[PDB]
């Protein structure tokens, strides 16, 4: 009755595989797709009631991307390669727009989610969790949003483990420690499927019994609105909660003054 | 950057996929070095017991003078902050106490 | 003289978002249980207790969910007397055990209205201004024993601001209505347990701000989780504030979170400082609220032949075959009813607006 | 800590006749405080 | 016995020669335990031999029996092996030829297993999957009523003789039909998974009579069980004795095919689950049961066919047959003579749980725990004495001769019982002679 669904997100900005091709690095947007197709291949293969969900997290959108070879992972490997080439191929660039849409594809995979659970029978129980491999830079505007998905995923208990390829993510490192999920950068992009194979194939009873490195650490400091600065004690405002360093009569956001006699 | 966009585009425009290529041996090596303990992923390693390092005796009178102190600085921090010129007699005691 | 005749021939024949107001940001949330004797009637199965205890384990956890920087506070009345079972604080799992504890407890005597208001004015009597005091009250028996007149506890809980809701099991109580009226605080009844659970989670939301609470800026901490390693010299372990008073051995943890006002250090959080004060908590906790402050507007449900628009779901590519599609208000999607529920209830934010 | 006056103090208070023939009165202090301010 | 424990006990050869067979490497792996399966993955690209104890560190020190579970089972299936590694140490490695043919089957490559049946085109007499599965039952059906002896089912000779290989049905005298012994009698009682598990394990160990290769029958019935239902494949491509093995499955109804000479066959998901044997299969839609157990141990059936009949009648004495009724009621002479004739009482509990109605699904325990009870009892009733013969050691004028003595034969481990405080034992009449011989010889070293 274990049924284990591994929804994958793949970050899937042109831009940042673009630079990467022109630096004529041994790692590509290819290899990241076979590695993802093998390790999806691989999650089938651990057992019959074990689910894939891939879902290409792109700029412009994000897509349901899902002889001698197995049947279902043939055909699966041929729909994948399939939507990927037809997104990527209709990729134009229309619009300043860089940031990809990664709180998008959260929440569309945790609805995905929601709705393979109402389909799931009482009879089996589906443990489900999400791996997320971060390739371009992070994005700032979607930080709320994004935090909206991560107690969401706590709503439900789900795991959420993140891949940093090149840029580093303190969201995603922050959403790792509060949902249980594994993070961990890549040191060398070309040894990524052993990486996603030995450490974010294992489910987390798997993980349970092995042996895996600690988890990294995880700072929780602030901006202070009026300059953004690090704050380690900060003055909190009781109506929309904005925090400043000095203290004020009146809030900037709220535009409610501080009726402090 | 439209011109990198655009390399890429049609660089996996026409793709395949690909299975040797996906791994080493050499790169496996690699991975299992860095994921072997003591590696670079396997942050420190094991510690101390600290419970042996410090009798149970000690530990407790730690708990006492924690408790202690707290209390203090807790009654410090209630004066705080000065808004009265009788708290500052309160604090300059509190300041006392605590050193004695 | 039914017995004339009679025989069975004939028998056998063939056949709820309010405006963009103020809420309740911080919240001292007190909740009174009744422990009478009719605690122990079947209004709800098995019994009032168990269920109430059930229902209240998951009010806690939700709550605790939604307001981080929110306190609860655990009193049962019995024998015309009130215990307060559990302090007020933030831990859930203190309460979850001391409300799995009190699964057992004793049903007997009546409630005592006067007596709990008044622990619970004395506890809350020296809160801040700007935080809310709110008093939750689960009334099962219809007769209250009150030591002297229950009014004036009326009186002196308006001035100080004591806001009051009553859910109670039986029918309505004149008295209950006056109070949960004139505190400002609401009065419900119970139909059945899905309409106990409703309630509940109803009372879960922040309530809107009153005219006269304020709005100060209070001053909070932000530590981050200073962990110390033995591979460095300055790995000194000292027993956690909140695990000291403890009847075990206290965690001993070489690191942790460390007050930045007074270094004192807990091993659990959002936990404010016990010797300063101060209000200790995570950025996530702050924006876990912010739902409360970016509502999530009901979508337009549209019949599907009426839709003259897409047939699937933009958050499942699901094949929409429902009497029913969901259009969002901002970007205008399709969504079916599973995701339009889910989202409004769960996800708050519709992933077409964020595109 | 004061105890409202309850209707029942003299119907459910009753003699305890112990089957030794027992006369526990159980004699308690708010039992007899209920009584004075009732009586 | 599950699958794996007859893998397990193969020549290495035999193993090597499975696993050139991709599905044969996916049905291994599938069949690990899950730290097995993470540990092989892990294996999948390592060209080197890995440190053991390297390996042995990657556990968590309490799961270290799991650990080693997992590591003897993959040792003994052959999935791995030890290697010399250079300074003495000893490394571990996949088998080269294993790790290529299920990187084949996973990463994808080679040659594929079949054809398509395009080739031939659509079906001119193509069938339905209710139809295929109810033929499977027919077919089932009809096999177990010759094992009953009903004159309807004229199966071939050969399935009699396979029958008889597996000693259901002893031929005592040729020509009349054999009776069905004791073990066939308990494999009546298996449910249908079961049964076919057990007949193909027979069918297995006896595989060389038949001079068909053991190899090429597993890899069939994997690629069957991996095969898609609904679904036919191309006969051709197959040996003459993979031909006649597919034939008797078809005789067995495992896999339908029109006629002899039709290059179609469609597997059914009794062979789907065939390599599983009696587990995995969990959501098992088997026919409801029809089967009424009142408290005045009667039952009523709502069954017309004479199998079921016949199986109820095994345990209980048979009242009433109405069209679609039958009315029993279960006795402790009835029960006893079931016994008698082999059948456990926990094969009876089990079976009438299983053919349970579905009213009585409604109460909580499927079945009135008083007549379970009762039949579990005369059961024990059945087996209230204890009978072995053995030889008396009583003549023992001393403690410490009895001590030494009773002690060299617990060294044996012939002894059956023994009793010091009045100095007497007894012994099997095998290990009585060394005894004897030990007593005599050390009374002559007296
Ligand atoms: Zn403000
Ligand atoms: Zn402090
Ligand atoms: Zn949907
Ligand atoms: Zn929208």
């Amino acid at each position: 009755d274990e049924l284990n669904l591994l929804v994958i997100v793949v970050d899937a900005n042109p831009i940042w595989w673009g630079k990467q091709a022109l630096k004529e690095s041994q790692f590509t947007l290819s290899k990241c797709i076979d590695a993802v197709m093998v390790l999806g291949n691989s999650h089938l293969f651990m057992n019959r009631s074990n689910k894939l969900a891939v879902i290409a997290s792109h700029i412009q959108e994000s897509r349901f991307l899902y002889d001698g070879k197995y049947e279902l992972l043939t055909s699966a490997n041929e729909v994948i390669v399939e939507e990927i080439k037809d997104l990527m191929t209709k990729s134009d660039i229309k619009g300043q727009h860089t940031e990809t849409l990664l709180a998008g594809s959260l929440a569309k995979a945790l609805c995905y989610i929601h709705r393979m659970n109402k389909e799931v029978k009482d009879n089996q129980e589906m443990k489900s969790r999400i791996l997320v491999i971060k390739a371009a830079e992070d994005s700032a505007l979607q930080y709320m949003n994004f935090m909206n998905v991560i107690f969401a995923a706590q709503k439900q208990n789900i795991l959420i483990d993140a891949c940093v390829l090149d840029s580093d993510s303190g969201l995603l490192q922050q959403a790792c420690d509060i949902t249980g999920g594994l993070y961990l950068k890549v040191p060398q992009m070309p040894s990524l499927l052993q990486y996603l194979l030995w450490v974010f194939l294992p489910d987390q009873d798997q993980r349970s019994q092995l042996i895996l490195p600690p988890p990294v650490h995880v700072d929780y400091r602030a901006a202070c609105f009026c300059h953004r600065n690090l704050i380690e004690i900060g003055y909190v405002c009781s109506v929309c909660l904005s925090i400043f360093c000095n203290f004020s009569p009146i809030c900037t956001t709220c535009e409610t003054a501080f009726k402090i006699s | 950057i439209i011109n990198s966009f655009q390399s890429i585009r049609q660089e996996m425009e026409a793709y395949t996929p690909k299975l040797t290529q996906v791994l080493s041996s050499s790169a496996a090596s690699s991975t299992i070095t860095a994921l072997s303990p003591g590696g670079a992923l396997m942050q420190g390693g094991t510690q101390q017991a600290i419970n042996q390092m410090v009798p149970n005796d000690i530990q407790s009178e730690l708990k006492h003078l924690y408790v202690a102190v707290g209390e203090l600085l807790r009654h410090f921090w209630s004066c705080f902050p000065v808004n009265t010129p009788f708290l500052e007699e309160k604090v300059v005691k509190m300041k006392s106490n605590l050193e004695r | 003289r039914w017995e004339g005749g009679y025989e069975r021939t004939w028998e056998i024949l063939k056949e709820e978002h309010h405006g963009q107001v103020r809420l309740g940001m911080m919240r001292h949330l007190y909740v009174v249980v009744d422990g009478s004797r009719t605690m122990e009637d079947q209004d709800l199965k098995p019994n009032r207790l168990t269920c109430t205890l059930k229902l209240l384990e998951y009010f806690v956890e939700e709550y605790f969910d939604q307001n981080p920087i929110s306190q609860i506070g655990i009193i049962v009345t019995k024998s015309k007397r009130a215990e307060k079972l559990t302090e007020l604080s933030g831990n859930p799992r203190k309460h979850i055990t001391s409300l799995k504890k009190a699964v057992d407890m004793t049903c007997h005597g009546e409630p005592s209205l006067y007596n709990s208001l008044s622990i619970a004015m004395q506890t809350l009597k020296h809160m801040p201004g700007h935080t809310s005091r709110e008093v939750l009250i689960i009334f099962s028996s219809l007769t209250t024993c009150d030591p002297s007149n229950i009014y004036d506890l009326i009186k002196t809980l308006k001035a100080a601001k004591i806001r009051v809701s009553v859910i109670g099991l039986s029918a309505e109580v004149r008295v209950c209505t006056v109070l949960a009226r004139e505190t400002g605080g609401t009065y419900h009844v119970i139909l059945d347990e899905s309409h106990y659970k409703e309630l509940l989670t109803h009372h879960v939301s922040p309530p809107p701000a009153s005219s006269s609470s304020e709005c100060s800026l209070i001053r909070m901490g932000f530590p981050q989780h200073t962990i110390a390693s033995l591979s460095d010299q300055d790995a000194k372990p000292s027993f956690s504030m909140a695990h000291l008073d403890g009847n075990t051995e206290p965690g001993l943890t070489l690191g942790g979170y460390f007050c930045p006002q007074c270094r004192a250090k807990y091993c659990e959080l959002p936990v404010e400082c016990k010797i300063c004060g101060l209000t200790l908590v995570s950025a996530p906790h702050l924006a876990r609220s912010y739902h409360h402050l970016f509502p999530l507007d009901a979508f337009q449900e549209i019949p599907l032949e009426e839709y003259n628009g897409e047939r699937f779901c933009y958050g499942c590519q699901g094949e929409l075959k429902d009497q029913h599609v969901y259009v969002c208000a901002v970007c205008q999607n399709v969504f079916c009813v599973d995701c339009d529920v889910f989202v409004h209830d769960s996800l708050h934010c519709c992933p077409g607006c964020i595109h | 800590q004061d105890v409202g006056i309850s209707a029942a103090f003299l119907a459910d208070v009753r003699p305890q006749t112990d089957g030794c023939n027992g006369l526990r009165y159980n004699l308690t202090s708010d039992i007899i405080e209920s009584i004075f301010r009732t009586y | 016995r599950n699958l794996q424990e007859f893998l397990g006990g193969l020549s290495p050869g035999v193993l090597d020669r499975l696993y050139g067979h991709p599905a044969t490497c996916l049905a291994v792996f599938r069949e690990l335990p899950s730290l097995a399966k993470n540990w092989v993955m892990r294996m999948l690209f390592l060209e080197q031999p890995l440190p053991q104890a390297a390996v042995a560190l990657w556990v968590k020190k309490e799961f270290s029996k799991a650990q080693e579970e997992s590591t003897g089972l993959l040792s003994g299936l052959r999935i791995w092996h030890t290697q010399l590694l250079p300074g003495g140490l000893q490394g571990l490695i996949l088998n080269p030829i294993f790790r290529q043919n299920l990187r084949i089957a996973l990463l994808g490559g080679g040659k594929a297993w079949s054809d398509d049946t395009s080739q031939l085109g659509p079906d001119k007499h193509a069938r339905d999957v209710p139809s295929l599965d109810k033929y499977a039952e027919e077919r089932w059906e009809v096999v177990l009523h010759f094992m009953v002896g009903s004159p309807s089912a004229a199966v071939s000779q050969d399935l009699a003789q396979l029958l008889s290989q597996a000693g259901l049905m002893k031929s005592t005298e040729p020509g009349e039909p054999p009776c069905i012994t004791s073990a066939g009698f308990q494999f009546l009682l298996l449910d249908t998974p079961a049964q076919l598990w057990y007949f193909m394990l027979q069918y297995l160990q006896t595989a060389q009579s038949r001079g068909m290769d053991l190899v090429e029958i597993l890899s069939f019935l994997f690629q069957l069980s991996f095969s898609t239902l609904g679904k036919d494949y191309s006969v051709e491509g197959m040996s003459d004795s993979l031909l006649n093995f597919l034939q008797h499955l078809r005789e067995f109804g495992l896999v339908f095919q029109r006629k002899r000479k039709s290059r179609r066959y469609y597997p059914t998901r009794l062979a789907i689950n065939l390599s599983s044997g009696v587990s995995g299969a969990g959501g098992t839609v088997h026919q409801p049961g029809f089967i009424v157990v009142e408290t005045n141990y009667r039952l009523y059936a709502y069954t017309e066919s004479e199998l079921q009949i016949a199986l109820i009648a095994l345990f209980s004495e048979m009242l009433y047959r109405f069209p679609n009724m039958v009315v029993a009621q279960v006795t402790r002479e009835s029960v006893q003579q079931a016994i008698a004739s082999g059948i456990t009482a926990q094969q009876i509990i089990h079976f009438l749980r299983t053919r349970a109605h579905p009213v009585m699904l409604k109460q909580t325990p499927v079945l009135p725990p008083t007549i379970t009870d009762q039949i579990r009892l005369w059961e024990l009733e059945r087996d209230r004495l204890r009978f072995t013969e053995g030889v008396l050691y009583n003549q023992f004028l001393s403690q410490v001769d009895f001590e030494l003595l009773l002690a060299h034969a617990r060294e044996l481990g012939v002894l059956v019982f023994e009793n010091s405080a009045k100095r007497l034992m007894v012994v099997t009449p095998a290990g009585h002679s060394d005894v004897k011989r030990f007593w005599k010889r050390q009374k002559h070293s007296s």
